[PDB]
RNA sequence: AGGUA
DNA sequence: GGGTATTCGCCGTGTACCTCTCCTAGCCTATTCTGGCTGCAAAGATTTCGCAAAAATCTGCGG
DNA sequence: CCGCAGATTTTTGCGAAATCTTTGCAGCCAGAATATAATGTGTGCATGACGGCGAATACCC
């Protein structure tokens, strides 16, 4: 499954839904510490905003 | 393609902000306004930035002076 | 768009909670069903919370973009935007206050602390069980006591209109309403100043800090009590049409409709005037109502009809596991991602991987669009649409040039460190499957049985440029845990170098000379000559000597055929006998970091690939094959088999002749068997090792077997000898449920197939490794989880701090042995002191400064036994630490880099082994392996006339100096030993230095005279079992656990005095002449016993040890991040100077120490279950144990200090690690304590309490502060104090953070009735947030914004 | 009680009257099941009733109350119905790049044409301002109120049809 | 109604893993311990397990 | 709910 | 005095997929009159759209 | 290179209809009004991890 626009959500706007093309990639707070043990900052705030 | 940017922490040796300041260049890069100063393999901005300061003609200090001298010649 | 420094959490008023509000609801109405306009004023309004659909009132008004800045006046709705919808909250005016379910029932009430009354008063009260007196008057009634119902009618009629009582959240807000803060604390500041007793006092305090603390929170306690109660924008309470009679609704909307009903109600009774049994229970609805809504499941739950489940309440929606939902878990989802299975690319470079076109294609449709309109292949967006879904190939080009330069993220399921993300470029591949660097796979411990990977896209130029800086894989070539590189060969590649380095004994063109592994790979590949072969081929080796000039060396080396032709790939600069060898894993991996550390990054990027592709290709020239043959079954399997059968029978049957007990048999069959699985494994191993015994020229000779099981064995490709042991040997013992050795074994391998019930034995621990695997992954995520917490904000501020401060660095040696040396532990950190050599006085290492691999060697070669080392605890910097405290260790060999967050790195090294961690000749008689210098340390001894080196004391250490300055063997000497060897006796290696006995501990006298019984009672403290053969006697001293009643008013000892009977003391000794016999001391010598310097006094039983009581793993790791204690803390000496004994037995027997000098009385407790080994009289110094037993953290750092504490801790979490063959730099472990100890107590205030508990960086720069100033306030001293790392989490500076990870509710209403102003500067936070992080490529950011911030 | 079960039990609103229809309705329900011992069949359902038969179902779409998102989809999965529900009142960013494409295009093609021409199409759709203007407010504003306003926009829009500015615009609608 | 809940919508009543003959077969040899009146998966617990 | 790592 | 000695709540619990739609219940339950509300039908008032059409205007080229 | 024809531009005119407010209508809907026999009862309690931990009364010494 891959994405680059489609399904939102609706109390928050995290892409999940749909069985014919679904959400992205739980970035979880695992990757989150991945990203963060690194210097990557704006990587990470890709991740987290845009 | 740049396999290493070993070369390139070598001239700035933070690291970091080596990404910032190769950051600015590449930009400066897209963004139109500025011209190539090393020669392309039909690359994007990233490795030519990393090019550049690889050889040493762009860093900080080169990309501040830079924005100065267009500075003047654009307020005149 | 929107700048903010921090974020101020408080307590809502009534009034701001009104300015929130847009329209006041008043229906529980939602909408017209066959309509869904929301109805008027309901939960969902467009008058109140705006238009539902985008610019248009909702009454058929107007439609337009126009109408945008007016609202309808026509009619109630508005017209805005439709995400208006989203943001505008809503309140609900409540007929009666309702009391706040998270200021009620949180463990700490702050509604029952701020009165001081206590929960079940409160419960009462709210929950109309009783009255209470808000106020009364010239009563015998209290400003404040709760009264039931009787006595409060009682009240009524005896007093009458003075009576002010209420009863429920009514009267609890009046009590609120009542109390004045600052009146009360100018109060209690003008009686501080007068009272003088001690409880009087503290009570005064507590309540003049908390009062104060509320004033200064700049809240109203009245606020607590929920007069208005605001509701959630409808959009964040969805109501979602859908499909057949079913709709989507929150159980928000549910419960704010129970809200409203009861509200309603409510009002609808008082208008009535319903009796007061009425409107109480609808009060009760009230309360109840709120209370769920707010947290529904502290009130007995709240159902649903047609809905059998807790309903979800705002609490339940912000408290979360793992950590917030929405924020960072689950899950924060994210674009421009896909995910597939992976396979093996081992076509690719290291620095790229495959990615399907179909995916890369999907992933950047935007790249698409902007490069077609770019050559203007397409007029519009649309075009470019149907463009890429035609999927002609004229996108495709576009498609390899976005590709060509963009890196993109692949990432593991899940991940554990750093490594589980990583750069690579994207190669277009036809199919449906990443293929992934097979070198990478190791750190991703991903294996290609159906792993799924996701792939993201870095979309901006920063972040581009972000992960091929960073993220990518060759830039990751080391582990961040520890400097030998992670990206290994590991299984067929190690199997292809191994057979191509592998030397036979005989093969086709052995004897030849060679000029050049060229010659070598032609004679290989035109078949002239085999892989490997004895050949005398002349290489050019270049070395990196003078300067870092190459040093062409050419010269004949006696090598094979496939070592030179490994050689060819092996880039310039490296020695040849590094491949002159057979090659496992350890030795490819050790000739990678060689090679890392001598030529550069490149050269080993390069070098690693190409031994990739080497390996492979002469794996696949190898062949090499598992057949059923190559398990060959040892020779003797049968015999020893049954010879130990014959031994358990014989066994068995001397059991039935109650010769052995059951226990001494089943240990000895246990033995046997044990035995025969050595004998059996020893066996298969020396058939398979040497299965070739092929001659060279025609004389047989014995060598490694050209087996392929003992290759793979052998190269550690894959299966270990244990592993072997299964196949082709005997499996051997293994357990049943309840965890014990099962007495018969399995007898049959996997190649003589085990029968039905051998495999049903089997089956046990199959489930119990595979439950086992669950639960420990499980755990090892909590705890990877908490450190990330408690390690979340330290990063790397300062270049250099300036601190000689430090930790003393020494081999490691527990039991007998070195088990890790100096170099390993002390690479890559800084020095801070300039240590000599260990012979001549003489600085071989400069001030403070990074220790590389050379510097190491310089050691190594005058080896110092000790060096101070600059510790990330010891580190003078605050707000973080400085770059030398912490060291060099990331991917790289040079010095840490400022703005690098150390303590997620630090937390991921620790928590991501976790998922590996499943868990005579002693104290008898020392007994050194080695030969050297013996050296004794805090040692009590003196020489008697029989010549014995007594030690006495449990903290005496025997060292063992070898030639320079180093210990190599170190032991521990118990109270009571005797010793032929002196202070510096050289000892043979294997030979009995010092001897006990293992049945018990003697006590040696050291002194001569008669023995006279001090503090003692026959039949009180001893017990007559006198069997006098000479004079002795079987006396025994009942056990320091428990004791008779006239047992505990005495402390039984023996005192040596002379004929004359004066005191004849011990010399060169800190014991008194008086021996105080601790707990089962056999008094063997009675009364009027002359007695010798070398005779045995009072023995103390033991058992020679034989139990384990040393525990590992998970859970032991926790137990030592969180501090817990032993459950039998082993009290230190915490003060110098003589020590004494106090009152016997009021319960705990009390000990008093009273220095030399200086303050004397420091008394203190001691259960009397414990076995002491302090005795009155002696000069102890502070850190001396006082009783046996495990220590805790807490006492370690109070007492010995920091550095004591870190040093314990980095060995004891080393020792667990070590044991399973992980090793992490300490500096990690370091870190994570200096995060625990980050909050400190304070003795004297500069501006605290006293005692508060308070931020060391706080009161360092305060501290720094008063001493440059010529202020000298108060004060102010401090004591550093330990917490756990889920404390030390919670309890920090930041009430995100801690809310963010750890228990919600509470967290947030400390927070709230505190007013805390969490300012940022913190990873999680701006995570939070949404903003860069202040670490690594954000640092540049954050400092740029500490400069705007105070100043312009 | 009843007027209690009709309006909190519900959790939107269904009228008393309506109620009182859906329990009649299940009454009949309950008695045509058990008589014929099937299934209650529509036909006989609006027979019973005065009432046509698709208000009968559509009455019968209205009983049934909404149902939680918390509630998990597929029988207690750990992922709950609201975690798949698609925000339908999003524009997806595919039309937002389109419309300003489009919106760029139209000023483009505005400033192709003259000025007065131009500048009566502004006002008169709303083009590129917050505000839209009726032919005679764009009439005022221009001193000018007769069927001269109109036939300006009348050549505007026949110099449009020219093959030369209407192909950049082809392509949006089509 | 509550029997129709029982067999549509309950812990133990689950589409039929129809993808072998064996998985048919498996299935409906199953022996569950979860269910209603059993255990939770709130267990490890390594008794049962 | 079942299954995958 | 005082030190345990119970009981009494609160809290924490791996990641990331996929298939499934399965989510949903009693029916025991009275009558009605008056008035408004809202969607729709109907009418006065009014602006906005296109052709009509002739008259003025714009542009190509050879004698 | 200039004047008229094709093409393009200028100008006056009538029909059409839609929209905004008002009036009549029908389905929706709310409260007000009428007097059947029925009060200490129901009820859901759904229940088999594991470790930590303070708070809340009890009880020996």
């Amino acid at each position: 499954h891959a994405r680059s626009t489609g399904s939102y959500s609706l109390v928050t706007q995290q892409p999940l839904g749909g069985k014919a093309q679904f959400g992205g990639q739980r970035f979880g707070e695992m990757e989150v510490w991945a990203l963060e043990a690194y210097g990557a900052a704006y990587t990470l705030q890709e991740m987290l905003t845009v | 393609a740049r396999v290493t940017v070993q070369d390139a922490v070598e001239k700035i040796g933070n690291r970091f902000d080596l990404v910032l300041v190769a950051a600015r260049r590449a930009r400066q890069m897209q963004v139109g306004g500025k011209d190539p100063l090393v020669p392309e393999e039909n690359d994007k901005t990233t490795v030519i930035a990393l090019r550049e300061i690889e050889e040493g003609l762009i860093n900080n200090q080169i990309l501040d002076v830079r924005e100065r001298q267009e500075q003047q010649e654009q307020e005149a | 768009t929107e700048e903010f420094d921090a974020i101020k959490i408080a307590l809502a008023s009534p009034d701001m909670i009104r300015s929130w509000s847009f329209g006041e609801v008043k229906k529980p109405e939602t909408i017209n069903y066959r309509t869904f306009k929301p109805e008027r004023d309901g939960l969902f309004c467009a008058r109140i919370f705006g238009p539902v659909k985008d610019y248009e009132c909702l009454c058929g008004k107007y439609k337009r973009l126009k109408h945008r800045g007016v609202i309808c006046e026509k009619c109630g709705v508005e017209v805005t935007q439709t995400k208006v919808r989203r943001e505008r909250m809503g309140h609900i005016e409540l007929a009666s206050p309702t009391a706040h379910i998270w200021f009620l029932k949180s463990l700490p009430s702050r509604i029952g602390l701020l009165l001081d009354m206590p929960l079940r008063d409160i419960e009462r009260v709210l929950y109309f069980e009783s009255y209470v007196v808000i106020e009364g008057g010239m009563t015998n009634l209290e400003r404040q006591q709760i009264l039931t119902e009787e006595q409060y009618l009682d009240a009524l009629e005896e007093f009458g209109d003075e009576f002010d009582a209420k009863m429920g959240a009514e009267a609890i807000q009046a009590l609120l309403k009542s109390m004045d803060l600052e009146q009360e604390c100018e109060q209690l500041r003008e009686e501080l100043n007068e009272t003088n007793s001690e409880t009087k006092r503290k009570k005064l305090t507590k309540r003049i800090k908390l009062l104060e603390a509320f004033v200064q929170s700049g809240n109203k306690p009245e606020w607590m009590i929920l007069t208005v109660l605001p509701v959630l924008p409808p959009d964040l309470r969805p109501l979602v049409p859908l499909d057949g009679g079913r709709f989507a609704t929150s159980d928000l909307n549910d419960l704010y409709r129970r809200v409203i009903n009861r509200n309603n109600r409510l009002k609808r009774l008082l208008d009535l005037a319903a009796p007061d049994i009425i409107v109480r229970n609808e009060k009760r609805m009230l309360q109840e109502a709120v209370d769920a809504l707010l947290d529904n499941g502290r009130r007995g739950r709240a159902i649903t009809g047609s809905n059998k489940r807790p309903l979800k309440s705002l609490a339940d929606m912000i408290k979360g596991k793992q950590g917030r939902f929405r924020q960072n878990l689950l899950g924060k989802r994210v674009d421009y991602s896909g995910r597939s299975v992976i396979t093996v690319g081992p076509y690719l470079r290291l620095h790229q991987c495959g990615l399907p076109k179909k995916m890369a294609l999907e992933l950047f449709k935007p790249f698409i669009y902007g490069k077609l309109e770019l050559r203007g292949l397409a007029t519009t967006i649309k075009a470019a649409k149907k463009m890429v879904e035609r999927e002609e190939a004229v996108v495709w080009d576009i498609l390899d040039e976005v590709i060509r330069e963009h890196p993109v993220l692949l990432n593991r399921a899940p991940t554990l460190h750093r490594l589980g993300i990583q750069a690579f470029e994207p190669v277009l591949i036809e199919g449906k499957a990443i293929q992934l660097h097979p070198l990478v796979c190791a750190a991703y411990n991903a294996d290609f049985d159906g792993d799924q990977m996701a792939v993201h896209v870095p979309l901006t130029l920063e972040a581009q440029l972000e992960a091929r800086a960073l993220m990518m894989s060759t830039n990751n070539i080391l582990s961040p845990a520890n400097g030998e590189p992670i990206i290994v060969p590991s299984q067929d590649v190690v199997l292809g170098l191994y057979y191509m380095t592998r030397d036979c004994v005989n093969a086709k063109g052995e004897g030849m000379v060679l000029t050049g592994p060229k010659e070598a790979e032609r004679l290989y590949r035109s078949g002239l000559a085999s892989l490997h072969a004895r050949v005398k081929v002349r290489i050019t080796e270049y070395e990196k000597d003078a300067n870092g000039e190459l040093v062409a060396k050419t010269s004949l080396k006696d090598t094979t055929v496939g070592r030179a032709i490994l050689w060819m790939i092996v880039p310039k600069g490296l020695p040849y006998s590094i491949v002159n060898q057979a090659l496992g894993k350890k030795a490819i991996s050790k000739m990678l970091n060689t090679c890392y550390r001598i030529l550069g990054l490149k050269p080993t990027v390069i070098f690693a690939d190409q031994i990739m592709y080497t390996g492979f290709a002469y794996a696949a020239r190898s062949g090499a094959s598992v057949g059923i043959d190559d398990m060959v079954i040892p020779e003797k399997k049968h015999e020893i088999i049954s010879e130990a059968e014959a031994e358990v029978a014989e066994i068995q049957e001397q059991f039935q002749s109650g010769l052995v007990t059951a226990g001494e048999r089943y240990n000895k069959v246990i033995d046997i068997w044990a035995a025969a699985n050595d004998r059996v494994s020893k066996a298969m191993m020396d058939n398979l090792q040497t299965e070739t015994v092929i001659n060279r020229d025609g004389q047989e000779e014995k060598q490694v077997s050209f087996n392929s099981i003992y290759m793979m064995a052998d190269s550690g490709a894959r299966g270990s000898a244990a592993q072997i042991r299964q196949l082709a040997g005997m499996r051997g013992l293994m357990a049943k449920p309840d965890g014990s050795i099962i007495e018969t074994p399995i007898t049959a391998n996997f190649r003589e197939g085990l029968n039905v019930l051998q495999y049903f034995i089997s089956t046990h621990g199959a489930r119990k490794g595979l439950a086992d695997t669950a639960l420990k992954t499980a755990n090892s995520g909590y705890l990877t989880r908490r450190l990330v917490d408690v390690a979340q904000d330290l990063v790397v501020t300062e270049d250099d701090c300036g601190t000689h401060e430090g930790i003393m660095m020494t081999p490691v040696i527990e039991g007998g042995d070195v088990k890790e040396p100096l170099r390993d532990r002390v690479l890559g950190r800084v020095t801070a002191e300039d240590v000599l050599k260990p012979g001549t006085a003489d600085i071989l290492v400069p001030r403070n400064t990074l220790l590389h691999e050379q510097w190491c060697d310089l050691l190594e070669e005058n080896s110092v036994d000790a060096v101070k080392v600059r510790s990330v605890v010891s580190c003078d910097t605050d707000f973080g630490v400085c770059a030398h405290c912490y060291g060099r260790d990331l991917a790289r060999g040079h010095i840490i880099n400022k703005g690098e967050a150390i303590g997620v790195i630090a937390a991921q090294s620790i928590g991501e082994p976790g998922t590996q961690l499943t868990m005579a000749a002693a104290e008898s008689s020392i007994q050194v392996k080695n030969k050297g210098s013996i050296k004794l340390s805090n040692v009590k001894s003196v020489v008697n006339s029989s010549g014995k080196l007594v030690i006495t004391s449990r903290n005496t250490e025997l060292k063992l100096i070898d030639e320079f300055g180093r210990t190599k063997e170190s032991y521990k000497v118990p109270y009571g030993a005797v010793l032929a060897k002196g202070d510096g006796e050289q000892v043979a290696g294997g030979e009995t230095v010092a001897n006990w006995d293992p049945h018990t501990m003697p006590v040696i006298t050291e002194v001569s005279g008669f023995v006279r019984f001090t503090d003692m009672i026959d039949g009180q403290t001893i017990t007559r079992q006198t069997d006098e053969l000479t004079g002795l006697s079987s006396l025994v001293v009942l056990d320091s656990a428990e004791r008779t009643a006239g047992g505990k008013d005495l402390r039984p000892a023996l005192k040596i005095v002379d004929a004359q009977g004066n005191d004849v003391l011990i010399p060169g000794t800190d014991m008194p002449a008086q021996y105080f016999l601790p707990g089962k001391a056999i008094v063997q010598l009675e009364d009027g016993v002359q007695i010798s310097s070398g005779d045995t006094l009072a023995r103390i039983p033991q058992e020679s040890g034989g139990t384990k009581d040393i525990t590992g793993g998970l859970p032991r790791v926790a137990d030592l991040f969180e501090a817990r204690r032993p459950k039998e803390p082993a009290i230190l000496a915490e003060i110098s100077g003589i020590v004494s004994f106090g009152k016997e037995t009021k319960g705990k027997r009390r000990l008093v120490i009273t220095p030399v000098d200086g303050s004397d009385p420091y008394e203190e407790m001691i259960p009397k279950w414990r076995q002491l080994n302090v005795f009155e009289g002696e000069r102890v110094e502070r850190g001396d144990v006082i009783s046996d037993g495990p220590e805790a953290p807490h006492d370690i750092l109070r007492l010995r200090g920091v550095h004591a504490v870190t040093r314990y801790i980095v060995n004891e979490v080393q020792d667990v690690y070590r044991l399973q063959g992980v090793k992490i730099n300490d500096k990690h472990i370091e870190v994570i304590v200096r995060q625990m100890l980050r909050k400190a107590t304070i003795v004297n205030a500069g501006s605290s309490d006293f005692l508060e508990g308070e931020q060391v960086e706080y009161s360092r720069v305060k501290i720094a502060n008063r001493e440059l100033e010529a202020n000298g306030k108060v004060g102010a001293t401090y004591s550093r104090d330990l917490l756990g790392i889920t404390k030390a989490s919670l309890a920090t500076e930041s009430f995100i953070s801690a809310a963010s990870f750890q228990e919600t509710t509470r967290v947030l209403t400390e927070a709230a009735v505190a007013g805390k102003r969490d300012e940022l500067r913190g990873l999680k936070e701006n995570v939070i947030v949404g903003r860069l992080i202040p670490a690594g490529t954000g640092y540049a950011y954050h400092q740029d914004r500490m400069r705007r911030r105070a100043a312009g | 009680i009843t007027r209690s079960i009709a309006d909190q039990a519900r959790t939107i609103r269904i009228p008393v009257h309506m109620i009182e229809t859906i329990n009649k309705l299940n009454r009949i329900s309950r008695q045509m099941l058990q008589e014929m011992g099937r299934e209650p069949t529509p036909e006989e359902l609006a027979e019973r009733m005065l009432m046509p038969e698709d208000k009968i179902r559509k009455v019968l779409k209205i009983a049934k109350e909404p149902i939680s998102m918390e509630t998990p989809i597929g029988d207690d999965e750990d992922s709950h119905l609201g975690d798949f529900i698609e925000d339908t009142t999003l524009e997806l960013p595919l039309d937002s790049a389109t419309t300003e494409s489009l919106r760029a295009a139209t000023h483009d093609v505005l400033a192709g044409l003259t000025a007065r021409e131009a500048k009566v199409l502004r006002m008169r759709f709303g083009i590129d301002m917050n505000t839209d203007y009726t032919l005679e407010e764009v009439g005022k504003q221009f001193d000018v109120t007769r069927e001269r306003i109109r036939q300006i926009e009348a050549k505007a829009l026949r110099k449009l049809r020219h093959p030369s500015r209407s192909e950049v615009l082809r392509s949006f609608l089509d | 109604a509550a029997v129709k809940e029982f067999f549509g919508s309950s812990q133990l009543s689950q589409f039929m893993d129809q993808n072998n003959p064996l998985s048919e077969i498996t299935h409906k040899r199953r022996i569950s311990a979860l269910g209603p009146g059993g255990l939770t998966r709130e267990r490890a617990g390594f008794e049962v397990r």
